[PDB]
DNA sequence: ATTTACTACTCGTTCTGGTGTTTCTCGT
DNA sequence: AAACACCAGAACGAGTAGTAAATTGGGC
C-alpha cells in the first residue's frame, strides 16, 4: 500500500499553520498546540502548506509532505516566502530539457516572452522589442492598473512600497498586495514542480531561484489576485493578512486557478514552436 | 439536492428516531441522505430543538472547493477550527 | 467529484491516520471529504488493505435513486439489506 | 414543539416493498421486525409509497406516522396487484376536488377531458365526433398493435394479455401486471398528495381508482410496459423483484414523480375552466 | 353497522375477523355487521385481515379513543364514486347549496331559518347566536367570559374531539370532508358544517364544566370526557343518518 | 563544507544555530561554513532555524540515516539557475554530451575510453564490464552467481548508494533528472555518478553480507552502507567528483 | 530525538431492562 | 395492546501510558 499524490486540481488551495509542533501521529499530519490540542491536517488534499513563525516540523512530517506531493513553505511577515521543501527527485527529465532549451536560445526565449505578454494584457507586443523593452512596457501598464484599481475601490494610493518599513502603519494597502501576490506565488511554485518544470529557469525574470514562478504568476496576478487585495484594504480591517488569505482562495475557487495553472505553462512554452513533450 | 450526513452523540431517543424518518442510519448515530436545501434546513431545526445536552454535527455537499460544509450543535471533544476560512477540527485534551 | 464519508470501527491505527491524509475526521472514526471517483476507489484500496478485523462503511454521492451509494467491509452489528434493489440497513439481535 | 410535515413527492424514493414482519414505531420511526427479531428502520419520509406484502402486521401508531409524513400505504397481492390502501382521511383540496368534480359532472366538459387524454397518450388528436365508448374502442385496437410490436422488438413469445394469474412458465404477463401495478402505486400516491380524488374518472368509471387508471394509462406504454418486456425477455428468477428494480430506474430517469402532478392539471386544463 | 376495536391484534383465524386479546382470548367478528371498523390506539392489523376487509367491502379507519381523532382511513381520496359527485353537485349549484344550509340551520337551533336569506346572510345570524350562546353558558357556569385563558383552552380542546367523530361519520357515510357548504376552501370544511349542528348540544357545555373546576392538565381532562360522551350517547352512530338527511334537503 | 545532524531539535535559542540533544545539551552550530545541512531521522526544525538557514543561503536536505535515503530537500527543483542551465547545455549538445560520458568512463575503470566511440557504443562496453566484474566478485566471495539472497543484497546496496549520490548532486546544485549515460528517468544523473564508484566499495560489501546469509539482509546492508558512508565520507568525496565530471564538458 | 507495534486499563457512549405513565402536542 | 420517559449498569470501543523495536517497503 504505497502513498501517491493526488491531482493538484482536485485539492484545497492553501493552509496556514502557526505556533505548534508538527508530528506524524500514526501516518498523518498533526499540529500540536502549546495547550496540547491536536489538529489533524489533510496534506493529501492540499496543494500548498504555509508554515508561519512558531512552527517546529519533524523529519517524518517533511517526509510525508513530499510523498503526497504537498509543497511546504516557511513564510515571513505579510506572507513573504522564506524557504521551501519538496521531493527533489520530482521533476520530468524530458520537460526539464524542454524548458531549458527554450530559455538558452535568445530567439526562442523572445518568442516565449511575447506569449506571456499577449496572454497577460490580451494583445500582441509591438514588433522588434527586446525583453528589456517589454519590461519597460510592463511597468507602465502596471502603474496604470494600480491607479485604475485605486479609483474603482476608493483606496488611498501613493505608490508601490515593497519593504515593510515604508508602510505608514495605517497604510494597509501595500501589505495587502504583498500578501496577496505571496499566496499566488505559493500555489504557482507548487504547480510548476507538480508540472515537472524548474522554478529557477525563467524567461522574463532571470537569475533568481524562482524566476519562472514570477513569470507565470505575473500573467494572471492583476486579473484576479491583486484586485481582490484592494477589496480588503478598502474596508481597512484589523487582521489584513487573514482576510486576504480568505479572499485569494475564494478567487482561486471561482476562477479555478489550480485547474488552469498547469495548462498555462505548456501554453506559454508552446510559443517556442519546439515539439511539446 | 445534495448529500447529507448527520452524526449524533448523547441525544435523546426522540431525535434519533426523528432522523430515521428521512435518513438512513448506517452506523450508531451516523445518518446519511440526499435532501434539498429546505429539507436540510428543516432537518437542522429538528436537531437544534430535539437535542438536549447532546452534540450533533451535520455535513452537506456544496460548491466550495472542499466540496462540503459542516456546522455543529452543542459541545464535543472535537471542536471545529477556522483556518483563514478553511474549517478543520481540533482535539481538546484533559 | 462527489462527497465521501467513511465510518470505521475496530480498525488499526494505520488506517485511521491514512484516512486523515485526505479526509476530515469530524467525529471519532467518522471521516468526511469530497474526492473524485478515481481517488475514492484508491481510498477503498487503503481500507480493504489496512483493515482486517475491523468494519468499515463508506457512502458517496451518486446519480442513483437514493442519490448516494454505500459499501461495507468486514462484519458489523448493522448489516445492509437489499429490498428489491433499494438497499437499507438492518439491526441484528445479539 | 415537534411538528411533522411531509416533504415534496418529487424529492422522494418511488417505492419500497415490505414482507413477513411486524411494523412498530420504536422511538418515532418506522421499523420492520422480522420473525428472527432483526430490526429494519424504514424512512417513511423519502418514500412516496410503501407496499405491504403478505405476512406483515401494522400497528395503529405505524399507520398514524405514515399519514403524517404523507406516505401512501398499499397492501398488495400476488404479482404486486393492489388490495387496500390507507392515507390521510382529509388531506384534500376543496378547490381541486370541486374543479375535478365540475369537469366530471358536465357532460360536454367531461368529453373534452377524455379527448385530451387520448392526444397526450398517442401523440396525436382523437378522431372528431367520437364518444367515450368509441374512443375507448379505438384505444384497444392500437394497444393490441403495441403489444405485438413490443413483443417482436424485444423477442418475446406473445400469445395475448392474460389478466388472471390462473391463465398463465411464461413470465411475460406476470411482468406486465406487476409493472403497471407499480405505476398505479406512485400514481395514486401522487393524486392524493396533489389533492385530487382517485375515484372520479373520465375514461375509466365505476372503479374506486378510476382517475388513477386514467392518468397512468396515458404514460404507461411510454416507459413502464416496454421495461416489463425486457425483464420477461431474459425470463429470470423472481420476476417481481427485477421488475420493481427496473421500474425504479424509470421513475428516476423519466422523473415520473415530478411530471405526474403537472400532467393532471394539464389534462383537466382541456376543460377550458379556470383551475 | 359499525364496530370499535381496541387493545388487540386483528387477524383472520379460520375464515373470519378475530381480535386476539392481551389475555390471549379471541373475539370472533362476523363479516356482515361490519360496514366500517374503527381502530382505536393499541391495535395491530394483519395483512390477511386487510385482505378480507377488501373482499367484503369493509372500510378501515384508524381513530383515537371513541373516534376522538382520525389519523388515517382506508379508501383515501374517496371510496364511492357516486357519493363524491352527489355532494359536489349540491355544493357547486347555489340553489341546491342554499337548501342544504337551511337544513343545517334548522337542525342546529331547532327552528326554521329566516325567509329570503342567502348563505352569506345566514352566516351572520349564526355568528351572532353563537357568541350569545357562549355568553349565556358562561353565566350558567362560574366562568369569566371575554370572548373567543383557561376557558378557551378547554373549548378549543373540546371542538377538536368533536371534529374527530364528525369526520369519522363523514368518511363512514362515504362523503368528502373537504366539500363544505357553510365553510369552504378548508380541507375539513364539511366537518365544521356538521359539527356546529351538535356542538352546543353536549360538547361545549361539558367544556365549561371542566373549566369551572379548573383542574390540572385541562386539555387532557376535556378529551377523556368527550370520549365518555361519544361512547355512552353513541354520537358517531347518530351522526351518519343525520348527515345524509342534511344533504337530502338539497335535492327536494 | 557540510554537516550531519541527528536525534535532536533545531532551534535559535538566543542568536545562534543550536541542536538540542535528548540530554538537553546545547550544541552551537555555525550557519557560516555550511553549504548544506543533512537532516537525519529524529530531527525537528524550528521556523526560526529555517529562516536563519535561508539568510545565510544554506541548503536544507532531509536525508535518511547517514544520507542513505533522500526524502525531501530545500529549494525544490534546484535553486541555482546557472548550474542547471550549465548541466542542460552539456546534455542537449551531442558533442559535449560525449565528452562528459568519456570522463565518467575514465573515472570508473581507471583508464581512458577507446577512441571514436559513441555514447551507445560506450554503453555496450560498460554492460560487458559490469557483468564481468560481478563474476570476478563472485569468485572472490565464494558466492553462486547467475546474474536469491545475493541480488536482494545488491539491490539494497545500490539503493543506499543512490541516496548519498542524489544528496551530493543536490548539494552540488545540479539536477538529478538530467543524465548523460542514463536518460529519461527522473534520477538519471544519480545513476550516472553512482555507477562510477559503485564497485569501489558498496557492491563488494553487499557480497560480504550475502556470503554470511543473514535473517535480515536488507537491514544489515543499509546499516553497513551507513557505516561506510560515514567513515569514508563518501558523500563528502562525491561532490568534488561531480564538478570534475561536468568540467570535462568544456 | 521521533515513530510504530502491542496490551490491558480508564473513560465514555450505546444498548438495555427495570420503575412508571399515557392512548395525548389542541383553536375554523 | 402499543409506545414512551426516566436512569445506572453491561457491553463495547476509543483514548492512553507502558513495554518493546525500529530509524526501513529495492534494483536502471
Ligand atoms: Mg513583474
Ligand atoms: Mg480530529
Ligand atoms: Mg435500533
Ligand atoms: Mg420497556
Ligand atoms: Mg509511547
Amino acid at each position: 500500500l504505497p502513498l501517491n499524490p493526488i491531482p493538484l486540481k482536485d485539492r484545497v488551495s492553501m493552509i496556514f499553520l502557526q505556533y505548534g509542533q508538527i508530528d506524524v501521529i500514526d501516518g498523518a499530519f498533526v499540529l500540536i498546540d502549546k495547550t496540547g490540542i491536536r489538529t489533524h491536517i489533510p496534506v493529501g488534499s492540499v496543494a500548498c502548506i504555509m508554515l508561519e513563525p512558531g512552527t517546529r516540523v519533524s523529519h517524518a512530517a517533511v517526509r510525508l509532505a513530499a510523498q503526497v506531493g504537498t509543497l511546504l513553505v516557511w513564510v515571513g511577515e505579510a506572507g513573504v516566502r522564506v524557504y521551501a521543501s519538496g521531493q527533489p527527485g520530482g521533476a520530468r527529465s524530458d520537460k526539464l530539457l524542454y524548458q531549458a532549451k527554450l530559455a538558452l536560445d535568445e530567439d526562442l526565449r523572445l518568442k516565449v516572452v511575447r506569449k506571456m505578454f499577449e496572454l497577460r494584457f490580451g494583445e500582441p507586443a509591438p514588433a522588434r522589442r527586446s525583453v528589456e523593452q517589454l519590461r519597460g512596457i510592463e511597468g507602465s501598464r502596471v502603474r496604470a492598473t494600480y491607479a485604475l484599481l485605486a479609483k474603482q475601490y476608493g483606496v488611498t494610493w501613493n505608490g508601490r512600497r515593497y519593504d515593510p518599513k515604508d508602510w505608514e502603519k495605517g497604510d494597509t494597502i501595500n501589505q495587502c498586495i504583498s500578501a496577496a501576490t505571496s499566496c499566488l506565488y505559493g500555489v504557482t511554485e507548487a504547480a510548476i514542480l507538480a508540472a515537472g518544470y524548474a522554478p529557477a529557469i525563467g524567461f522574463v525574470h532571470t537569475g533568481k531561484p524562482l524566476s519562472f514562478v514570477y513569470d507565470i504568476a505575473d500573467i494572471i496576478k492583476f486579473d484576479t489576485v491583486v484586485p481582490k487585495a484592494f477589496e480588503i484594504a478598502r474596508r481597512n480591517p484589523g487582521e489584513p493578512d487573514r482576510e486576504v488569505r480568505l479572499a485569494c482562495r475564494d478567487i482561486f475557487r471561482s476562477s479555478k486557478t489550480l485547474a488552469k495553472l498547469i495548462p498555462l505553462i505548456e501554453d506559454v512554452l508552446a510559443a517556442g514552436e519546439i515539439q511539446p513533450p | 439536492m445534495s448529500m447529507l450526513v448527520v452524526v449524533t452523540e448523547n441525544v435523546p431517543p426522540r431525535l434519533r428516531g426523528r432522523l430515521a424518518i428521512w435518513l438512513l442510519e448506517v452506523r450508531a448515530g451516523v445518518y446519511v441522505g440526499d435532501v434539498s436545501a429546505k429539507i436540510r434546513e428543516m432537518i437542522w431545526e429538528q436537531i437544534a430543538g430535539l437535542a438536549e445536552e447532546g452534540n450533533v454535527v451535520m455535513a452537506w455537499a456544496t460548491n466550495t472547493e472542499t466540496g462540503f460544509e459542516f456546522q455543529t450543535f452543542g459541545l464535543n471533544r472535537r471542536t471545529p477550527v477556522d483556518l483563514d476560512g478553511l474549517r478543520l477540527v481540533s482535539f481538546l485534551p484533559v
